[PDB]
DNA sequence: GGGCTAATGACGGCGAATACCC
RNA sequence: GCGGAGAGGUA
DNA sequence: GGGTATTCGCCGTGTACCTCTCCTAGCCC
């Protein structure tokens, strides 16, 4: 029983140590801080680094011995705190969140010792660590040797880690304030102060909106000088006028030299933020993707403040024709419960035409609503009247992408559509109340099944995930890229899954990063697009879409050659770091986390054939 | 109005009419308990039960009987306060008065010597306090109900997973309160098995043959007979034509002259009728349809005797001509009918392998106690024991309740054995649902869930420990000599006191009372746990238990459930609910006479809810009971639909009934999502009493039955008016009315200050009334931790601002303003307890005293002579709170030092000393300083009864010759020593003389007794010589990193404290407090939140304007003409406050408490619409959208867009920063695996796991994994060799291997394995 | 107080051990 | 005073 | 006897953290 077993030992007490030099706290937002450093308590600074601090204190000879050091820290005297803060200077701390799901779980950074008990953690880190500050805690470990320190600052720093080990797209993207501010500040309205007046450039456009003379989001023609990297690594400068807003310019100034105007001009939600940091790190690399990041979460946060963004009873609006399409749903289903009760349908017949009616109610009060909130602002130009997408702000919490999905607005604002009753089977009547009206004690109780179920489910699921991630981490550990190139000719056939309708993955996303077995041809023989294996970046992949390559032969990790691991060609290059696949780098572990950390966020996320329709033109 | 509600009344929203009012929300735990207690004649629920089940203990045939007539309990001798002080167990000893009897050995019994016991004792019982809870060693424990299948007989299917191949298996399970189980189940192929509560499955019949069955008799009961008549040749058939049903024909059915049914149509519906009216009784049969029938009888050859076929024998042609020669004219076979009734018995019969009743239970004993040789008289024994032993085996009175509800019979009152037709029956209903005439039962449904209560379990445990007493008792008395000794050698108490005190203390539903708020209390006492003994456990449970069922409305709550692993498994219970006679569920109903509504409540349980339909209690009724609308909505089977005005046969009480009282006290609960309802009822349980707590300014009034019925409160027992007022006691002067007529006196309330809860936090009572104020019976007197004037103050309610403030409110965390901290308004008080302990060594005794080895005079100058911390001094981390010297004599210290980083002042030190040592000086301030108060109060008694009697002496005085100008000038004390003429008159005085003599000696015996309790040691375990306890209490102000939350599920770490002037403020210039994010909103769908903004916002507004005219004090007329406005406030409300009839002075002092603001009451469904708030905030002049411009105090600058303002109602949970800090370079590591403690108590590290080794491996992070894995934690030299390493400034490192997987190699080399380190 | 002795409320998956049908 | 049971809670 | 079903029994069932009580047992002098 001892060696056996999660509590006795291999997992408990040879896997799972409890090492010294750690220390935990609850986290808190820290806005101020850089990307690469978090806030760490005085005090808790100073007992993990004790040691640290001893050696310091004796090399200075403010103490004589060791005991007269331990005396000194124990009475924390101004002496000790400018050590504390000389020892500390470059010294990086890790940063735990308790379920590490991926290796973003743990990140180092630089700590800045402030006042508090609370340990201040970036906020563009959060979506990595999948932390909350809602009483989420974090521990924090000090790496001791010399290693242990290049090791952090080099591999685990969190500047280091923009993209998903998974995926490659990027972790670090602005979550909800940053995201809603952004998007408050790049939206244009129709008619404001400072409409249609011409600026020299960004800055006087700030010089306007500081000063208020003219709105943050008022349309008007601006200079603006854009560089772009066309030429070997040289940027050029065209300087033109451009039709934007005041906000827009404002948001330029902060975007880094190589960066196309266009990137902003746009509304800039979650996806547009999301993709500008993406194609920030592609074009000009890591260094300015952090700094860039770190200038866009700060006019997020303030802008936002700015805005002044709240939520009132009456910002979510009930749409004026709800009752109309209720009584007509219910007199639907009145009128087919009668012409049941005579017996010319069965029960199943019913239940089917009940639940399909009340289904399209649903569907059409929430189409009204979402008519009603979206674009309700009427406000008027110098004459006539005109209409534009509402500055309602829920509903901008809806479309930037920050908080909150179409579907959740309609259970604020429409009726929250039917529920599940245990069995899976679904009540007839569905709940006609929502959040802003009161639901009644059977669609409250309704609701309860339904979220209680959710919870459960959650939990049970959580269970589950993480035994089938433990079993692939297992299986996958000791595969390590240990040859640079096997050197086989073997390799899978990677074609775009078109499922059904359309093309539910497109190939570039799918042969991204992946080394060709052997050269693909143009659609004329002796054409070679493409060389012997040549790992496709970008520039390639954009290259097949402009040609039109249907499927592609790549080297696939099971299909490599090499004996007690892989080849870096076999696997391709994707990583946090975007080039190929460094020799020795554990992609089992990295591999089995990347499957497994989804299964169990997800959860926590959720808490016919009749006919073909070709869709497209085509034989 | 009442006084209390009088002083500051709740505006209260809310249509319906409160038909029944708010039941002793305590009622589950104290009624339980008083029926567990209860001296009761007729033997139901009760110890009495417990005893009568045990006794009478007869020897094993040596005719001296035990008899048993009745207990009493003890009076406890330590009260519940004094218990908790000393760390004892509240307690009452039991006392039962036995008689044993010899009847003499050889003659008609009669008692040859009866002897009576003088009130033996066996054991102490803890007794429960008033409030509900059991002090077990000084701590307040909680006995949570639980809910667990009720004793009965249930018919389960367990389809879908069977064998995968269909074949739905079905089931019947017998389980009683005390003994075995019985189980009958099925197999794919139809036969049904037996298996006894946990075993393998034998063929059923079996214990049909056990029941001294025979297989004739079997068949019998179970199958209807078919006769086959043989009239002149082949065999013909009397047959009952409906048996027919469902029948393709095999052969051609002619009758009476005229073939009905062609051979090969199935009988159709025409040809039924057409025989039915024809009368066919009897048909001729082709012996081809007779090949394949079965027989009942067992048919001997009656002519020579010898058998030819037996009961259940298939048949066959050769059979059938033995039978026909053998001159048999009638046969008896079986009905088989493979559709409706099918061959299942029969075919059990063929498996079942034994024959005789004897062989039976030679089976039956080799499965209960396989491979010892069954003899004839084991088995019977064992058998009867099993289920029909009344001793052994009992299923309940509920038990048998629900088995003959089962099985559709009238008669509800049985035996608690299991007769035989009891299990006959059970099979014949399992297979009548094989054949599909019958559905199965759900276990999730609450009327197949009953609920033990405390002293439901305590008699159970009460009884176990009876069984043990018992069978030593009876080995005793057997083995002993009968007539020497007397009934109390002979009884020990030690059994029945371990198991006692082993449910009361170890116990898995005997836990702590979640202590530091009152709904926490209150909440934990009304709480029902399906964990526990005969209990699923949380882990295991699967989701269909846990999810909600129709069944828990009104019964359970929906929403208020742990969110941890055992979510679904607690279930609080809901605000009506109560348990029935026989545990069950049940939940009021306001009848409805065909057309009105009227007033007479029933009780439902869910069986009986399940008939009828019920209507919404928010339906509209018309001034005489009558349904506005013409189909109402209503739920009759578990789900609601529209029924006529006619047809609904009763009426949900009130809107609160569906929810607990935590999901009770959430304002606009309608608007909350379930899942964040759920988080906001489970964390506002954990909510800390700050130093002066106020009043939500939206509330449900649900507070005031919250505050009144937890026991926080002091509330007045017999009213009057209130004659002293202290910030210790209350005394008050009862009323004539209420006045006992002999010997009444006054009442006298002590307070409870500064002591520590279960949570560490403060219980702290404060006056609520003045000197000279009237008093009614039930008002509150005194408020409790976090309870302001009678109401429920969990938190305070702060001006907040839904606005994203630079980030600083991100994620769910919390902006919060200096000016919260300035007014010292989250500010908390906690309590640590911290024991030294004295004992008694071998070496020799420890000693206390304050000469400490090698400590210098600066740790000595706070410590008095003794040695101990004086009241008051403040402390800080390390600084010796206690001196004491460990024996070698000294030369080292084992005195405790305040915990490392916690710094508060020495509020309390207490000393318990076994050895009552003469000359303690701590033990004399101690004593000092409860004895003088004890004297107070003891004067006080006295004097007034001492003026009475004075007065009453001037009273008999006057009579007989008036003397008033000599008396009165002269003292009281020189009235006695006067005289008068000899009469009756000198009789009373004489009289009145020994009734002062009487109250003397009275005194002088209590106080003996005071006395003698506090000199007492108080009873430590053995070897400790003495204990001295200190409390430390610390003002924890609110921080960065604690976290906050509101009654709706939002919750946040408080991230920064802005100073007054960053802080967003309106145009009037007032800054807002709390600047919470508007984000957290519409993902979680918290409505409730932001009407509660609104809500609030509109009360403190009003508050405002009434505090402006209050300031300018125009006159009370304004006042009145305002309040009366606001309390009138539109129609349709159940308020109608009349200002008027109040006096002037109580609507002065009414203002002056709404003065901070008017306090609403939205009741939780039944609430407030947005057009009344909206009024509220016109009738106040604040924005009726309830959004306000606000200005950033940093710039200047307005805010575009308007903003929420109001005032929110946010609570600090006990989750605070400082509690959760910890860090540590090194220090003590742990014993056999040489890693470093782990935990908060002792330094700690953090434990680096597996999940986060994969995370290091996932880097390249070879260097940073190795030392985390070695010199960080088990690695011995490693370690040490570091810390000498960074000391000297290097950091270099050597690895080696981990101590742990030494420990390892040497245990797996500890088994027969060898495992051995290979070198090359 | 100290000293001495020796029951029942998981479930699935998987692979081995009989049950049985030729 | 290393441990292990039981109970509750946090994310 | 050899292959196919069927019963049978073992093994597993997410991390990190924070509070509290209670711990070899029984009887007699
Ligand atoms: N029993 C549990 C409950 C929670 N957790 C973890 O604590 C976090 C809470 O997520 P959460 O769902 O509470 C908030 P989030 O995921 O960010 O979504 P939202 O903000 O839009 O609401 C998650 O990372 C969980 O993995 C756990 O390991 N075990
Ligand atoms: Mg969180
Ligand atoms: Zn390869």
């Amino acid at each position: 029983d001892m060696i056996k077993g999660k509590q006795g030992r291999f997992r408990q007490n040879l896997l799972g140590k409890r090492v010294d030099y750690s220390g935990r706290s609850v986290i808190t937002v820290g806005p101020y801080l850089r990307l690469h450093q978090c806030g760490l308590p005085k005090k808790m600074a100073l007992e993990l680094f004790k040691p640290f601090i001893y050696g310091k204190l004796e090399l200075r000879g403010l103490a004589t011995t060791i005991k007269a050091a331990k005396k000194m820290v124990e009475r924390e005297e101004a002496v000790v705190w400018d050590i504390l803060d000389e020892v500390i200077r470059e010294h990086p701390v890790l940063l735990n969140r308790a379920p590490t799901l991926h290796r973003l779980g743990i990140q180092a950074f630089e700590p800045v010792l402030i006042e508090g008990k609370a340990i201040q953690l970036h906020p563009l880190v959060c979506a990595a660590y999948n932390a909350d500050f809602d009483g989420d805690q974090m521990a924090v470990h000090v790496p001791l040797t010399l290693e242990a320190q290049l090791e952090a600052r080099a591999l685990m720093m969190s500047t280091n880690n923009i993209l998903s080990p998974a995926n490659g797209e990027p972790i670090i993207v602005p979550s909800q304030d940053v995201v809603l501010g952004l998007y408050y500040m790049t939206r244009d309205c129709v008619n404001a102060k400072g409409e249609g007046m011409v600026l020299t450039g960004p800055k006087e456009a700030e010089r306007l909106y500081r000063s208020g003379l003219a709105s943050l989001h008022a349309r008007v023609k601006v200079r603006i000088t854009e560089y772009e990297k066309d030429a070997n690594g040289e940027l050029v400068a065209k300087t033109s006028l451009k039709d934007t807003t005041v906000g827009r310019a404002i948001l330029w100034m902060i975007v880094p030299k190589g960066l196309p105007y266009s990137i902003v001009n746009q509304a800039l939600g979650k996806k547009a933020i999301s993709k500008m940091l993406n194609t920030c790190y592609r074009i000009l690399g890591l260094k300015p993707t952090v700094i860039f990041a770190d200038q866009i979460m700060y006019t997020g946060f303030a802008y936002a403040a700015r805005s002044g963004a709240s939520v009132g009873i009456d910002d979510m609006v009930i749409p004026e024709k709800k009752h109309e399409i209720i009584s007509e749903a219910e007199a639907e289903v009145a009128e087919i419960q009668e012409q049941f009760q005579s017996g010319l349908v069965t029960a199943g017949e019913r239940y089917n035409k009940v639940i399909d009616i009340w289904a399209a109610a649903n569907d059409r009060v929430s189409k009204a609503m979402m008519d009603n909130l979206q674009t309700e602002t009427v406000i008027n130009r110098d004459g006539q009247e005109e209409k534009q997408v509402s500055f309602n702000s829920i509903y901008m919490m809806a479309d930037s992408g920050a908080r909150g999905s179409a579907a959740q607005i309609r259970q604020l604002a429409g009726m929250r559509g039917l529920m599940a009753k245990p069995d899976g089977s679904i009540i007839e009547t569905p709940i006609t109340a929502n959040f802003r009206e009161g639901l009644n004690v059977l669609q409250y109780f309704i609701s309860t099944h339904g979220a209680r179920k959710g919870l459960a489910d959650t939990a049970l699921k959580t269970a589950n995930s993480g035994y089938l991630t433990r079993r692939l981490v297992d299986v996958a550990q000791d595969l390590v890229v240990t040859e640079d190139d096997c050197g086989t000719h073997e390799g899978i056939m990677m074609t775009p899954v078109i499922e059904g309708g359309d093309v539910k993955e497109p190939l570039r996303d799918r042969v991204l990063g992946r080394v060709t077995a052997e050269d693909v041809l143009k659609p004329g023989t002796a054409d070679i697009l493409v060389p012997r294996n040549t790992l496709l970046h970008e520039q390639w992949c954009d290259l097949l879409e402009e040609n039109s390559v249907d499927a592609v032969k790549v080297r696939s990790v099971v299909s490599c050659d090499t004996d007690f691991g892989v080849c870096a060609h076999c696997y391709g290059r994707d990583l946090a770091r975007g080039h190929i696949i460094n020799k020795g780098e554990a992609i089992g572990v990295i591999a089995a986390q990347s499957i497994g950390e989804p299964g169990t966020q997800l959860t926590m996320r959720t808490f016919a054939e009749s006919s073909i329709q070709v869709k497209n033109k085509g034989s | 109005y009442s006084y209390t509600e009088k002083k500051r009344i709740r505006k209260d929203f809310g249509k319906r009419p409160q038909v029944l009012d708010v039941p002793y929300l305590l009622s589950i735990q104290l009624d339980s308990f008083q029926k567990f207690i209860e001296q009761d004649p007729e033997g139901q629920y009760g110890l009495e039960a417990a005893f009568r089940s045990v006794f009478p203990i007869q020897s094993y045939s040596g005719n001296s009987e035990l008899q048993y007539v009745s207990y009493r309990l003890g009076e406890p001798v330590f009260d519940v306060q004094e218990c908790q002080i000393r760390g004892v167990t509240y307690s009452a000893p039991l006392r039962v008065k036995l008689r044993l009897v010899i009847y003499e050995r050889e003659a008609p019994e009669g008692t040859v010597k009866d002897i009576k016991e003088q009130e033996v004792y066996m054991g102490e019982i803890p007794l429960m306090t008033d409030n509900g809870t059991f002090v077990i060693n000084g701590t307040e424990r909680v006995i949570v109900s639980q809910l667990h299948r009720s004793p009965g007989v249930f018919f389960d299917s367990d389809k879908g997973k069977t064998h995968s191949s269909g074949k739905v298996l079905y089931n019947a399970r017998i389980i009683p309160y005390r003994g075995s189980w019985l189980d009958f189940e099925f197999d794919p192929k139809d036969n049904l098995f037996v298996r006894i509560d946990r075993r393998r499955k034998l063929p059923a019949t079996i214990i049909l043959r056990a029941l001294n069955y025979t297989t004739e008799q079997i068949l019998d009961l179970f199958f209807e007979k078919v006769i086959f008549e043989i009239r002149d040749n082949k065999l013909q058939m009397e047959l009952v034509p409906e048996r027919l049903r469902g029948e393709t024909a095999s052969f051609d059915i002619e009758a009476n002259g005229k073939v009905y049914v062609e051979k090969g149509r199935r009988i159709t519906a025409r040809h039924i009728r057409q025989l039915e009216k024809d009368d066919v009784k009897l048909i001729e049969v082709p012996v081809e349809y007779i090949a394949g029938k079965v027989v009942a009888k067992d048919y001997i050859d009656e002519s020579t005797g010898e058998l030819i076929c037996a009961a259940n024998m298939e048949l066959s042609l050769d059979l059938l001509a033995k039978l026909s020669q053998s001159g048999h004219k009638r046969i008896e076979t079986l009905f088989t009918n493979d559709l409706d009734h099918g061959p299942y018995i029969s075919e059990t019969l063929r498996v079942d392998p034994t024959n005789d009743r004897l062989s039976a239970l030679v089976e039956i004993y080799r499965m209960m106690r396989p491979g010892e040789p069954p003899t004839r008289e084991a088995a019977e024994s064992l058998f009867e024991n099993l289920f029909f032993s009344e001793d052994r085996y009992d299923l309940s009175a509920v038990g048998r309740m629900k088995f003959n509800r089962s099985l559709l019979r009238e008669e509800i009152e049985g035996s608690g054995i299991l007769s035989k037709d009891d299990i006959i029956d059970v099979m014949k209903k399992l297979i009548d649902i094989r054949n599909g005439k019958g559905e199965v039962d759900d276990i999730d449904h609450l009327g197949n869930r009953r609920i033990r209560s405390v002293g439901e379990m305590a008699e159970n445990q009460f009884r176990v420990g009876l069984v043990r007493v018992e069978r030593a008792v009876k080995e005793r008395l057997s083995l002993g000599d009968l007539d020497t000794l007397m009934p109390q050698d002979m009884i020990n108490a030690k059994p029945i006191s371990a198991a006692v005190k082993e449910f009361f203390g170890s116990s898995q539903l005997s836990q702590f009372m979640d202590q530091n708020n009152p709904l926490s209390e209150i909440t934990h006492k009304r709480r029902i746990s399906a964990l526990g003994p005969g209990g699923l456990t949380r882990e295991r449970a699967g989701f269909e238990v846990r999810d909600v069922h129709p069944t828990h409305y009104g019964r359970v709550c929906p929403i208020e459930t742990p969110e941890g692993p055992n979510i679904g498994l607690i279930n609080s219970l809901s605000v009506y609910a109560q348990t029935n006679e026989y545990g069950f569920l049940e939940t009021p109903y306001r009848k409805v006479t065909d057309g009105v509504v009227t007033d007479e409540i029933h009780y439902l349980s869910a069986i009986e809810e399940g008939n009828y339909v019920i209507a919404q209690a928010n339906s509209n009724l018309d001034e005489e009971g009558h349904f506005v609308e013409d189909l109402v909505t209503c739920r009759s089977k578990g789900e609601s639909s529209l029924f006529s005005r006619d047809q609904v046969d009763y009426m949900d009480v009130s809107t609160q009934q569906v929810v607990s009282v935590g999901a009770s006290l959430i304002p606009f609960l309608e608007h909350d999502d379930a899942n964040r309802a759920l988080m906001g009822a489970n964390m506002q349980r954990q909510a800390v009493p700050t130093l002066r707590a106020d009043k939500p300014l939206v509330g449900t009034g649900m507070e005031r039955a919250v505050a009144v019925d937890s026991g926080v409160t002091a509330v007045a027992k017999r009213g009057g008016v209130v004659q002293y007022v202290d910030a210790s006691r209350i005394v008050i002067k009862v009323n004539e009315d209420e006045m006992y007529p002999g010997e009444a006196g006054i009442d006298i309330y002590n307070l409870t200050k500064y002591t520590r809860s279960n949570q560490n936090t403060c219980i702290n009572q404060m006056p609520c009334v003045s000197l000279g104020e009237p008093v009614e019976r039930g008002d509150v007197l005194a408020d409790g931790p976090s309870t302001d004037l009678g109401e429920l103050a969990l938190g305070q309610n702060m001006r907040v601002a839904f606005m994203p403030w630079n980030g600083y409110n991100f994620e769910d965390s919390i902006l919060v303003s200096e000016r919260v901290v300035q007014e010292d308004r989250f500010t908390t008080i906690h309590i640590q307890e911290l024991a030294c302990v004295s004992r008694d060594t071998k070496l020799g005794p420890e000693e206390i005293t304050a000469d400490i080895p090698n400590v210098g005079e600066a740790a000595l100058s706070k410590l008095d002579e003794s040695g101990i911390v004086y009241i008051g001094a403040e402390v800080t981390g390390g600084d010796i709170l206690v001196g004491k010297v460990t024996p070698k004599s000294d030369v080292k210290d084992s005195s405790l030092r305040v915990p490392n980083g916690v710094s508060g002042t020495v509020i309390d030190v207490q000393v318990f000393t076994r050895d009552g040592v003469e000359k303690d000086k701590r033990a004399l301030e101690i004593e000092e300083m409860q004895l003088k108060q004890a004297k107070k109060d003891l004067s006080e008694e006295l004097q007034i009864l001492e003026a009475g009697l004075f007065s009453r002496i001037r009273a008999v005085l006057v009579a007989g010759g008036v003397e008033a100008e000599k008396l009165d000038k002269l003292p009281r004390d020189r009235w006695l020593e006067l005289g008068l003429t000899d009469e009756e008159k000198q009789n009373q005085l004489e009289q009145l003389a020994e009734q002062y003599d009487e109250l003397k000696h009275e005194f002088e015996k209590k106080l003996e007794a005071k006395r003698r309790k506090i000199t007492q040691g108080d009873d430590l375990a053995p070897g400790v010589l003495k204990i001295v306890k200190v409390y430390l209490a610390v003002k924890r102000r609110i921080q960065p990193g604690d976290k906050m939350a509101g009654r709706h599920g939002n919750k946040g770490v408080i991230s920064k404290i802005n100073p007054i002037e960053d802080m967003p403020y309106d145009e009037n210039g007032t800054p807002v407090d709390i600047v919470l994010n508007p984000l957290g909103v519409p993902s979680r769908m918290n409505i409730g939140q932001i009407l509660e903004t609104h809500l609030g916002m509109a009360a403190k507004g009003i508050g405002d304007k009434i505090n402006a005219m209050l300031k300018q004090q125009q006159e009370v007329a304004k006042l009145r003409e305002f309040i009366q406005r606001a309390y009138d406030l539109g129609a349709d409300v159940r308020q109608k406050v009349d200002l008027s009839t109040f006096s002037d002075e109580e609507v002065m002092r009414l203002a002056e408490n709404l003065r901070k603001g008017m306090p609403i009451a939205t009741p939780v469904f039944d609430g407030a619409k947005e057009a009344e708030i909206k009024e509220l905030l016109k009738l106040g002049d604040l924005p009726t959208s309830g959004q306000i411009r606000l200005y950033d105090g940093r710039t200047g600058e307005q805010f575009e867009r308007p903003v929420t303002v109001g005032y929110m109602y946010m609570l600090k949970l006990n989750h605070l920063v400082d509690d959760k800090m910890h860090a540590r370079s090194t220090g003590s590591y742990s014993l056999v695996t040489q890693q470093p403690l782990g935990g908060k108590a002792q330094f700690g590290g953090q434990r680096f796991g597996e999940m986060e080794v994969w995370a290091l491996e996932a880097y390249g992070a070879a260097y940073t994994l190795q030392e985390m894995l070695t010199v960080k934690s088990d690695d011995v030299n490693g370690r040490t060799k570091m810390y000498k390493n960074i000391v000297d400034g290097n950091h270099q490192m050597e690895p080696g291997m981990p101590e742990s997987f030494n420990v390892l190699l040497k245990e797996i080399r500890s088994l027969g394995i060898n495992i051995e380190l290979e070198d090359e």
